[PDB]
RNA sequence: AGGGGAUCGAAGACGAUCAGAUACCGUCGUAGUCUUAACCAUAAACUAUGCCGAUUAGGGAUCGGACGGCGUUUAUUUUUGACCCGUUCGGCACCUUACGAUAAAUCAAAAUGUUUGGGCUCCUGGGGGAGUAUGGUCGCAAGGCUGAAACUUAAAGAAAUUG
């Protein structure tokens, strides 16, 4: 059976540093995110507008 | 009395016609709140309505459609077909707005619909068959006038009218006598004494 | 075999909006809808008009519930004012033999009123 | 009606149910009002002067308002044996 | 069997008063209730109220003018200091500036407000605002 | 962003100015149904949004996440309102939800202690609220004493202009929006508690909608 | 949590009531807790009747029809598709199955 | 311990199915299933809902008693019996609704409780170890009643929602 008794090594499947390596799971972080995002689009848009 | 004068009285003329449409046959099963306007439970059947009742009453919820400034925040309700042309010809010599058939539910509360109206008070034709439109009205602080036989639920309604509510002629005749009574307090009449000059079986049901 | 919404709808809008423009002949139905519409397909432009002139021939024998339109209701409104010479509610004692026939306890309501000067027929009832 | 030296610091003085006297809370809905017009000896309405009357909620739901608006109407004088407590 | 005559009697008042009635009976006279309605009818929480009469305990009828609250009885009665009286109204009273527990001494069933001018204590009966 | 067209009667007539302030509206317990009516008749409020819940919800696909945000907002004079939505993105979710709370902001009545020497203080009298396994209760104190109360439930008093108040709280207190739900419902109803300072009669008058006709 | 408010026997008033045998398995099972089932089927079929009425004993008779009572517990009786599982506002309704006077 | 012992039927013997089948399917069959004279005192002994008393919403059915009434029915008849309409007292239950309650399922009580007190008795304090060990007491025995500790553990559990 394909699925329950895995045939490899159990190497480092850690959700808690894959959280840090995708995105934080937490609606607090998205906010900072957001405002993150807010500020690299100005910069990008103003130097094609100029 | 102290508040209003003499003159409204049933008289004679108007007695055997509100009486021929048979109004005061309905509703075997008796409610409890509608028991004050019985007069008497007829001798092994239905009960008897009190049409003397009937007239102060109408007097009554004539004194609040003429109270709002412009006629059109008025809505009059019916969805059984034997109501609706007597409350279309209604909208049509006073002024006010109609709605015959189906309520499409949301049509107080939702700004968004099409069929989207503010009034600011509610006549009802059946409180039973139209509780969609008294549950709505629940919402928005506006008062509901209905007309009720003695076995109808009373939730929400401020002033009952007594009749037969389901009979072929009667649910006509009281809407014609309503609008007349109307007029009469507004200017159109001009006077408690001269005839109207439309008949009451305008206000019917034609089968085809 | 069967039409959808995009064609009911665009029938709908438009018998609802230019109702004299057009009539029950297919092509002049046909042609005037290239000019008052923006298609992009002779398939859908003539499928709108096909429906549009089956709408129409059966508008003609009664309304339909869809439809509403501003000369539908001048022109019914008209029609609904038929007034019975006869008067068959008004009280008919004065217009047959018979007069009007009530109970006894209805007859005792009108001498508590006092209303007694009417006449009237009364009948008993009976237990069944 | 709180008064420190005499003036009025409450926003505002609610109103009360004219069959109950319960106070007729904010965000409410469910409470009406009804208005009964004067009449004049040959029945003209008089315009710009009423009576008001407030409902609950409350006694709304019930439905037990129609017998109140018959009490209320009849000691003002509004109509003739019409309510009656037996 | 009864055996609280008075808690019977204020209880039968507090369902009108939040169901809305105006009227309610009370099957069972004594000294303590007339004079305990005695109290509010001098603040005006309540309104006329008829006595009855047969050779029996005797019904007693009056008719609910509203503005009345909870309304309650202490059944086990306790035995109150003058100096422990700050703690009674602390523990059930809406607020301080109206309200009335009342209690029984050698001088009459009565209130406090009054008990404090007069200088007295006893025994609690009940509240009512 | 500009001039807003009012879609019902009340905010049509409120527009023009003819009402004089929200008390009346409050008075004649009307419902409001657009959020420029409320920042009209009641500028400077402050909001702050307490957390977001994340709620992996559903399986199948896996989960498909939504977001639900709290927010409650007042001006520390006596107006308060709570309001919560949920959404896909947070931003989305916030700005919702400031707009339910402006909907349903609500007066609170505020009293002295024991003698009145002028600006009410504390509660009238002490009320509770029950919101599903919390109850929550509101007494009031003297002056001097501050707030006694947990973080969450005591940051709303503030909003709610109240500065002397004992708390007291049973139930699991640990699912905050029933937690302030109950309080917003306990602050709410002291309006409706009958004071011997009200028993006078008062005049009943027409309502704002009633006494002239609007404009098309 | 309580499925049914009797309790699906229909018993309440008394100890308990003497139980019955089940017609299909013979299990024991109290006489309220049944699916009982009477039945008026006749001797034969149509078909059967015509060939029995060509020769007739005696004029034009039918013969009688016979009457049974069937009593089935209750894994028994959704086994054989007498009754069958309905859903959570359909089980609080007693009344027997409306049957078609017409069939289409 | 006697009597009785038709029918079913623990234990048990055979026949099948099954890889095995000390069972589910079949043929027999002992104790027992019945009764007389004495023991045992436990059951999902369930409405999983202690007893007395007061107040609170509408309805139609149903059992027993009493009362009032126009009729019908067949009686050595008439009163009475029996059928119909209504009122009332006391029970086994049900339907709609929530002003009320609860976490919910639901409830005319599981209501009248943060605005907390009508009167009285019994029982429980996270899950296991454990209804175990020891002591006492009742019983011919099986057993009943009363009833711990050492030690171990971060969850066991209730109602409802989506797959
Ligand atoms: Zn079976």
């Amino acid at each position: 059976g394909d699925r329950h008794p895995t045939r490899s090594a159990p190497r480092s499947n850690s959700e808690k540093q894959a959280s840090q390596g995708w995105g934080a799971t937490e609606g607090e972080a998205e906010l900072k995110d957001e405002q993150a995002a807010e500020e690299i689009a100005q910069t990008e848009k103003k130097e094609a507008a100029e | 009395p102290a508040n209003l004068p003499s003159i409204f009285n049933p008289t004679s003329a108007d007695i055997e016609q509100l009486l021929a449409a048979q109004c005061h046959i309905g509703s075997k099963n008796l409610n409890v709140h509608m028991q004050p306007y019985v007069w008497k439970t007829r001798a092994d059947g239905v009960n008897i309505i009190n049409l003397g009742k009937t007239w102060e009453k109408l007097v009554l919820a004539a004194r609040i459609i003429v109270a709002i400034d412009n006629p059109s925040d008025v809505c009059v309700i019916s969805s059984r077909p034997f109501g609706q042309r007597a409350v279309l010809k209604f909208a049509a010599h006073t002024g006010a707005q109609a709605i015959a058939g189906r309520f499409t539910p949301g049509s107080f509360t939702n700004y968004i619909t099409r069929s989207f109206k503010e009034p600011r008070l509610i006549v009802v034709t059946d409180p039973r068959t139209d509780a969609q439109a008294i549950k709505e009205a629940s919402y928005v602080n506006i008062p509901v006038i209905a007309l009720c036989d003695t076995d109808s639920p009373l939730e929400y309604v401020d002033v009952a009218i007594p009749t037969n509510n389901k009979g072929r002629h009667s649910v006509g005749l009281i809407w014609w006598m309503l609008a007349r009574e109307v007029l009469r307090l507004r200017g159109t009449i001009y006077n408690r004494e001269t005839p109207w000059d439309v008949m009451p079986d305008l206000y019917f049901y034609r089968d085809p | 075999r069967v039409r959808t919404k995009t064609v009911k709808k665009s029938a709908k809008v438009i018998i609802e909006k230019y109702y004299p423009r057009l009539t029950l002949d297919f092509e002049t139905n046909k042609r005037v809808c290239d000019e008052i519409a923006v298609i992009s397909s002779k398939r859908l432009r003539n499928k709108i008009a096909g429906y549009t002139t089956h709408l129409m021939k059966r508008i003609q024998r009664g309304p339909v519930r869809g439809i509403s339109f501003k000369l539908q209701e001048e022109e019914r409104e008209r029609k609904d004012q038929y007034v019975p010479e006869v008067s068959a509610l008004d009280f008919h004692q004065n217009s047959e033999t018979g007069m009007l026939d009530i109970d006894q306890e209805t007859k005792d309501l009108l001498k508590h009123l006092g209303f007694d000067s009417i006449p009237v027929n009364v009948i008993p009832v009976t237990q069944s | 009606m709180e008064n420190d030296r005499g003036e009025i610091v409450d926003l505002y003085v609610p109103r009360k149910c004219s069959a109950t006297g319960r106070i007729i809370k904010a965000k409410d809905h469910g409470s009406c009002q009804i208005t009964i017009a004067k009449v004049d000896e040959n029945g003209r309405a008089i315009q710009g002067e009423n009576i008001i009357y407030a409902f609950s909620g409350f006694v709304r739901a019930m439905g037990e308002s129609d017998d109140a608006l018959n009490r209320l109407a009849q000691r003002d004088g509004l109509l003739k044996n019409v309510w009656s407590a037996q | 069997v009864r055996t609280s005559v008075l808690h019977d009697a204020l209880n039968s008042i507090n369902n009108a008063e939040k169901m809305g009635k105006r009227q309610v009976m009370i099957r069972p006279s004594s000294k303590v209730i007339v004079k305990f309605l005695q109290v509010m009818q001098r603040h005006g929480y309540i309104g006329e109220f008829e006595e009855v009469d047969n050779h029996r305990s005797g019904k007693i009828v009056v008719q609910l003018n509203g503005r009345l609250n909870k309304c309650g009885v202490i059944s086990p009665r306790y035995n109150v200091r003058l100096a422990e009286l700050e703690k009674w109204v602390t523990k059930l009273l809406p607020a301080r500036q109206f309200g009335y527990v009342i209690l029984t001494t050698s001088a009459g069933i009565m209130d406090h407000e009054e008990a404090r001018r007069k200088h007295v204590a006893g025994k609690i009966i009940g509240f009512f605002y | 962003e500009k001039e807003w067209q009012p879609v019902t009667k009340l905010g049509r007539l409120v527009k023009a100015g003819k009402i004089k302030s929200m008390e009346e509206i409050y008075l004649h317990s009307l419902p409001i149904k657009e959020y420029q009516i409320v920042d009209y008749f009641l500028p400077k409020l402050k909001d702050e949004v307490m957390k977001i819940k994340p709620v992996q919800k559903q399986t199948r696909a896996g989960q498909r996440t939504r977001f639900k945000a709290i927010v409650l907002i007042g001006d520390s004079d006596g107006h308060v309102g709570l309001g919560i939505k949920t959404s896909k993105e947070v931003a989305t979710a916030i700005r919702a939800a400031i707009i339910i709370a402006k909907l349903s902001v609500i007066p609170v009545r505020r009293g002295y202690w024991g003698a009145n020497l002028g600006r009410p203080h504390s509660l009238p009298v002490k009320q509770s609220g029950k919101c599903g396994s919390v109850t929550v209760r509101l007494i009031p104190a003297p002056r001097g004493t501050s707030l006694v109360a947990s973080p969450a439930v005591k940051r709303l008093l503030q909003l709610a202009g109240i500065e002397d108040a004992y708390t007291s709280s049973s139930g699991s207190t640990k699912t905050l929006e029933n937690t302030l739900k109950a309080t917003f419902a306990a602050v709410a109803n002291t309006y409706g508690f009958l004071t011997p300072n009200l028993w006078k009669e008062t005049k009943l008058i027409r309502s704002p909608l009633e006494e002239y006709a609007d404009t098309l | 949590v309580k499925k049914r408010k009797n309790n699906g026997r229909n018993k309440k008033g008394r100890g308990h009531v003497k139980p019955i045998r089940c017609s299909n398995c013979a299990r024991c099972t109290p006489k309220d807790k049944a699916i009982k089932r009477f039945t008026i089927r006749n001797m034969v079929e149509s078909a059967a009747i015509r060939d029995i009425s060509d020769a007739s004993v005696f004029a034009e008779y039918t013969v009688p029809k016979m009457y049974l009572k069937l009593q089935y517990c209750v894994s028994c009786a959704i086994h054989g598709k007498i009754v069958r599982v309905r859903s959570r506002e359909g089980r609080r309704n007693r009344a027997p199955p409306p049957r078609v006077r017409y069939n289409k």
